[PDB]
């Protein structure tokens, strides 16, 4: 606006405005894409906070890798860190297993757990912690013969 | 290539392109971010396991038949007949447009799929929540049946019927996938969209965009230096406006692919690596188990569903 | 008469090669399934045939009954009129400034009285005996396509190969066929010289600006073409 | 180069793309079609008998390749004055027609053949246009057009009512009506014959001897040009990308032979992408496919200045048989690293299942390992029951909001 | 409609638009794909039974 005269500066001003608007339109488009991504991430984070911190979930790897127990939230300048408490089994051992037990001509199945055996012996225990217990009527139920 | 796509083998066009701004280092910075993102979506679903498991030599799981999902040692590429059928149905450097190959090839994804299959068949769901624990497959099926409410006696007694039904379903799924040729539509649509956007950029280079010609060697040989510039400027503007929208569409499609891959990873973690209580998240009906299968650009989940039938009227109180 | 040209009237639009692809181009083509004029019973009047968008000259002439063609402005004195006369072993392509009669016949050598030609253009001689020709005038180039294919117009497909190009720009609005027979009639005015010869039929069909999609095979020969303003499927 | 691309001084560990590898062409070919209709220049300059000055002989030169470099067989020209053009640039500019006007004149009258000049010849016999863009050549012809007795066959007009116009001819032989006395076809007082004859003899000097002068005038009407001068070079270079200019189709690429049998009327070929894929050799009938040479992208796989400075280069998507351990991968080829045959954990991805790292020493290149190997013993009478528990903590970081900005 | 929105009623203007090439096709190809996608979202939630 100081070297060139009014009507020959216009096509120049027009081209400059076009170039500065084309550089802002793509910026707004990228900002919209990033805002949609951030919105999806925030929806996922809110779902995880509601299903892991505000209660226990039965999902496998939604509240941590393993068996989820609880979740603690922590704030961060632009996000949230979830500390998931996971119960992991360890120190497993080999045992003998059987579907049912035939006694008195009846095939009895365990209520909770599975029939474990360690050599000429049979007990009942849960599927997550080894607790040998004698095979009684309380933890077993008859459902027909062993045929 | 921001330099070669807009300016073909012309040093003056390269000198004129740097005056437009930093678009050349941003359009290539966004596309490489797209590529690094695509290199991560293929690791949140297939690389969930830590140690690769293998199938025992004895092919006797209790009465069931998994020959169509286990890898075939005869074919040099270790894949299953279902994976081989899926691979034979997906139909797959011009002016500065190259196609970068993925990191994980079709052989390592197949190995991860086979490891996940071995873990979900031999160990059940414990291979995705800690150390793997050996367990007979009929007892795993009894576990999965008791998890939904059905007692284990119906499976421990009518085991042969369930095994025969599962074998018939596994045998019929191949004919079902081979009947409809548009079954793998979601995997071909993305490939067609990619090849169309990659081919529409070369078709728009022939456009003059307002100039007299389209090639730079003609404008730099018919017209004289300072009257070729507004022409070169208009050509650069037209070739940059056609690339900005291409990068925007690529970013949108990459976000869509990322959302789809997150959903697929969630489904793999909640259906293959354990049993879920959701209604139609692991198949329509009562979900029992899920088997993954790789595909050149996706994953096919085979969900085993227990459906009641032959109901009868009764009185209730 | 009036007949239909089902799937004929296609040619090569440009001197470019392709290999098993599809090319859509807005050119001056003959519309498929059109109404062309079958002038088979006109054994020498009505030579008023326009040349607005060109002409599609189809014939099944037995052997050398045609002598050539003439394309002029108005066939008056001092008017550029090209005459392509095909002899046995050579063709002559000269443009004359002369007033041509109703039906200049050849059996004779001098058509009009005061002939005055000015061009020099000699080429290879041109002349189940289908002889397809397509004539047009664009960019000052009197452009012709010729094809010699064994057969009326069948239901097959055969492209028209550009053979000879010649630069001239004039208001070509004339077209007439030159026959050959035994009885010599030097009278130009008398338009009645019917002789017992083979079947003679000069097809007349005007071109139209349309968009055509041609399929180029692996050898670069047009084997299929579709139009884009007739049938909805096309 | 990596620091220049990233605009920093302490680059981290990873692979970074910096530039693109482009093979520059060595030579450049220009195979335009074989030469033909050399215009009839020899029959105008090497004629057998020239015409008079008033009846200057004209030939139109059209539809013919004009080799204006066959002028220089005729000996040192008293004048080759090329008006409006250069004697060197004339064999380049195409033109619609080239009119050649030849005539014999004295030696003192050769200077009058030019724009603006006046006298006795170029006023009533042969006047040139003022803005005449062409070339006037003139050379002595004593040995050929001189007879001992006298060659009185070459005529010239001396009198006329008014001067001529640009490129005008007069062949009338009426008596010059000088005075008011109306002539009656007889010659005498105030009634003289306009056309006189030349007394060409060998004894004449150098100013009155017969001089043959031709004038080539170039015409550039809006009509298309039909007389274009010659053009050509000769290399059918193969297995090397060069610059080709085959009958107007210009490009850069390897010209290698092929089996893409074209039709007779067509000169070049195209793929689906509209890009050129093959072209006719305007000289021998043979089709050669156009294919670009080595082209791709370079990537520096740097472990970071924190550890060391030994970097490796990776050419992506290009076989590096053409233009430090060379190893070819499926995603390219990397120089500067050794292909080790123990699979480790992937640190720096490359492509197609190849990763790089620092062994510690030098950059390595190995197939990435998907994990360890563990095969459980599946038995229908064996199970694995856990005994102990472990309470672990897992961190999951997720963004929520962004930086609110406005323009 | 690129032809009515940019070049309304103007044959001369449409002949300039054709020299910009496939922009108009990639626009309507995506806008109709959007409509097809919107015709599918109403069938994954309501057409489950
Ligand atoms: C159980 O026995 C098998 C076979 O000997 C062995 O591979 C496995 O490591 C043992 N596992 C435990 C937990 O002792
Ligand atoms: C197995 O463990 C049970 C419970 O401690 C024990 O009573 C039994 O004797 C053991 N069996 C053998 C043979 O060690
Ligand atoms: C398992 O399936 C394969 C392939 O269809 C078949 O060949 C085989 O007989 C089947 N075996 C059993 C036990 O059903
Ligand atoms: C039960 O009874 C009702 C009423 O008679 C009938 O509509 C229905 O089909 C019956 N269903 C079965 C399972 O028999
Ligand atoms: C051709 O046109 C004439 C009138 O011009 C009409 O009578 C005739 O039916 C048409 N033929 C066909 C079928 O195109
Ligand atoms: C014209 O045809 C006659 C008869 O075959 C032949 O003798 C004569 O040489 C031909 N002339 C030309 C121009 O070829
Ligand atoms: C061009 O000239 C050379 C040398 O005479 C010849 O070998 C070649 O065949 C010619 N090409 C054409 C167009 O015939
Ligand atoms: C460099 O190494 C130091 C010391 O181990 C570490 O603190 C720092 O994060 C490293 N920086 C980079 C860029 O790797
Ligand atoms: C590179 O070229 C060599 C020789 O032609 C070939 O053996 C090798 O397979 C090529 N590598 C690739 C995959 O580009
Ligand atoms: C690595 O394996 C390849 C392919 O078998 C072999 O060619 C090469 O010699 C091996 N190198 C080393 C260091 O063992
Ligand atoms: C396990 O399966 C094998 C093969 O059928 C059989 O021989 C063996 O008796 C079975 N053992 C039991 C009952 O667990």
């Amino acid at each position: 606006l100081s070297r060139l005269d009014p009507p020959e500066a216009e096509v120049q001003i027009d081209r400059l405005i076009t170039g500065r608007l084309q550089s802002l339109q793509t910026y707004v488009t990228q900002q919209l894409i990033r805002a949609a991504e951030i919105r999806a991430s925030a929806n996922l984070a809110a779902t995880k906070m509601s299903e892991c911190v505000l209660g226990q979930s039965k999902r496998v790897d939604f509240c941590g890798k393993g068996y989820h127990l609880m979740s603690f939230p922590q704030s961060a300048p632009h996000g949230v860190v979830f500390l998931h408490v996971t119960y992991v089994p360890a120190q497993e051992k080999n045992f003998t297993t059987a579907p049912a037990i035939c006694h008195d001509g009846k095939a009895h199945f365990p209520r909770e757990g599975v029939f474990v055996s360690n050599g000429t012996h049979w007990f009942v225990t849960q599927r997550n912690f080894y607790e040998p217990q004698i095979i009684t009527t309380d933890n077993t139920f008859v459902s027909g013969n062993c045929d | 290539d921001c330099t070669m796509y807009i300016c073909g083998d012309s040093t003056e066009c390269s000198n004129l392109l740097l005056q437009y701004g930093s678009f050349c280092t941003q359009l290539k910075r966004a596309l490489t971010g797209i590529a690094v993102e695509q290199d991560k979506n293929t690791q949140e679903v297939f690389a969930q396991v830590k140690q690769i498991y293998k199938t025992p030599p004895i092919k006797y799981f209790g009465g069931f038949n998994f020959s169509q999902i286990l890898p075939d040692p005869s074919k040099p590429s270790k894949r299953s007949p279902i994976e081989d059928l899926l691979f034979n149905k997906v139909t797959l450097k011009f002016n500065g447009l190259t196609v970068l190959p993925p990191l994980l090839t079709d052989e390592m994804i197949a190995q991860y799929t086979s490891a996940l299959l071995a873990g979900t068949i031999t160990s059940g769901w414990t291979f995705g929540a800690g150390p793997a624990l050996q367990i007979p497959f009929p007892m795993q099926m009894a576990y999965r049946f008791n998890g939904i409410g059905v007692t284990q006696n119906v499976l421990y007694e009518n085991q042969k019927l369930i095994a025969n039904q599962f074998n018939s379903a596994i045998g019929k799924i191949q004919d079902s996938l081979s009947s409809t040729p548009s079954a793998l539509g979601k995997l071909q649509d993305v490939v067609n969209h990619n090849a169309q956007a990659l081919n529409t950029l070369v078709k728009q280079l022939s456009s003059k965009f307002g100039a007299i010609s389209s090639v730079l060697n003609d404008i730099l040989s018919r017209l004289d230096p300072p009257e070729a510039e507004v022409q070169i400027d208009r050509l650069i503007t037209g070739r940059l406006q056609s690339l900005q929208t291409y990068v925007t569409q690529q970013l949108i499609r990459a976000a869509e692919i990322r959302a789809s891959a997150n959903l697929a990873a969630t489904k793999m973690s909640e259906c293959v690596l354990g049993q879920s209580k959701r209604v139609d998240f692991c198949g329509k009906g009562y979900h029992l188990m899920s088997f993954p299968q790789s595909a050149p650009h996706g994953v096919v989940f085979l969900h085993v569903t227990y459906v009641p039938a032959q109901e009868k009227n009764f009185t209730t109180a | 008469s009036y007949t239909n040209s089902f799937t004929r009237g296609v040619y090569y639009p440009d001197k470019v090669f392709r290999s098993s692809v599809l090319h859509s181009t807005q050119d001056l083509f003959l519309p498929f399934f059109s109404n062309v004029t079958w002038f088979h019973a006109i054994h020498v009047d009505n030579p008023v045939l326009p040349f607005n968008d060109g002409v599609y000259f189809a014939s099944t002439e037995k052997s050398n009954i045609i002598r050539g063609w003439i394309f002029g402005t108005t066939l008056d004195s001092k008017t550029q009129s090209l005459l392509i006369v095909n002899n046995a072993t050579n063709v002559v392509i000269k443009v004359c400034e002369f007033q041509f009669c109703n039906d200049p016949f050849l059996d004779f050598r001098v058509y009009s009285s005061a002939n005055n030609c000015t061009f020099e253009y000699v080429s290879q001689p041109f002349l189940k005996n289908l002889r397809e020709f397509v004539f047009k005038n664009i960019d000052g180039y009197f452009k012709i396509y010729s094809k010699h294919t064994p057969i009326d117009l069948p239901q097959g497909f055969s492209a028209l190969e550009p053979l000879v190009d010649l630069p001239i720009g004039i208001n070509i609005t004339r077209f007439q066929t030159l026959l050959a027979l035994h009885r010599s009639y030097l009278t130009p005015g008398d338009s009645s010289s019917g002789w017992t010869a083979g079947a003679a039929a000069y097809y007349v069909g005007y071109l139209q600006p349309r968009t055509f999609l041609l399929k180029y095979n692996e050898n670069g020969t047009i084997t299929d073409a579709v139009d884009c303003a007739l049938d909805p499927l096309s | 180069e990596t620091k220049c691309t990233l605009k920093s001084f302490t680059v981290e560990k990873g692979i970074y793309q910096t530039s693109n590898f482009r093979v520059q062409p060595t030579e450049s070919i220009v195979r335009f079609p074989n030469i033909t209709n050399l215009c009839p220049f020899d029959e105008v300059f090497n004629a057998t008998r020239f015409a008079s000055v008033y009846a200057w002989n004209r030939k139109r030169i059209s539809n013919c390749v004009a080799d204006y470099s066959v002028l220089y067989n005729f000996a040192p020209f008293f004048a080759f004055k090329c008006y409006g053009v250069s004697p060197t640039k004339l064999n380049d500019l195409c033109f619609t027609n080239v009119y050649a006007d030849s005539f014999v004149i004295r030696g003192n009258e050769v200077s009058q053949i030019a724009p603006g000049q006046t006298g006795n010849i170029a006023d009533y016999n042969y006047k040139l246009p003022d803005d005449f863009t062409g070339c006037v050549i003139a050379w002595n012809s004593n040995k050929l057009d001189s007879k001992v007795g006298g060659n009185y066959n070459y005529l010239y007009r001396l009198f006329r009512k008014s001067n001529l116009k640009p490129f005008e001819r007069d062949i009338s032989t009426e008596i010059y009506q000088a005075g008011n006395k109306p002539c009656n076809g007889v010659a005498g007082f105030n009634c003289y014959f306009p056309l006189r004859s030349y007394g060409f003899r060998p004894t004449y000097g150098v100013g009155h001897q017969p001089y043959r002068v031709v004038v080539l005038s170039f015409e550039l009407l809006h009509a298309p040009a039909t007389v274009c001068g010659p053009k050509k070079s000769t290399n059918l270079v193969k297995n090397k990308c060069v610059n080709f200019n085959f009958n107007g189709l210009t490009g850069t690429g390897v010209l290698t032979e092929s089996n893409k049998k074209f039709l007779p009327f067509q000169q070049f070929g195209r793929d689906i992408a509209d890009t050129t894929d093959a072209v006719r050799d305007p000289q021998t009938l043979e089709i050669l496919d156009i294919t670009p040479c080595s082209f791709g992208g370079v990537s520096v796989i740097t472990p970071g200045t924190n550890t060391s400075n030994q970097v490796a280069v990776l050419y992506q998507g290009v076989n590096c048989t053409e233009v430090s351990n060379v190893f070819q991968t499926r995603a390219g080829c990397l120089i500067g690293a050794e292909y080790v045959n123990n699979s480790y954990e992937c640190d720096i991805p490359i492509g197609a299942g190849i990763c790089a790292s620092y062994q510690t020493q030098s950059i390595i290149a190995y197939t990435m390992s998907l994990g360890a190997e563990n095969s459980v013993a599946y038995s229908n009478n064996s199970i694995a029951i856990p005994t102990n528990f472990t309470i672990s903590v897992t961190t999951e970081i997720l963004p929520v909001s962004m930086t609110k900005t406005s323009v």
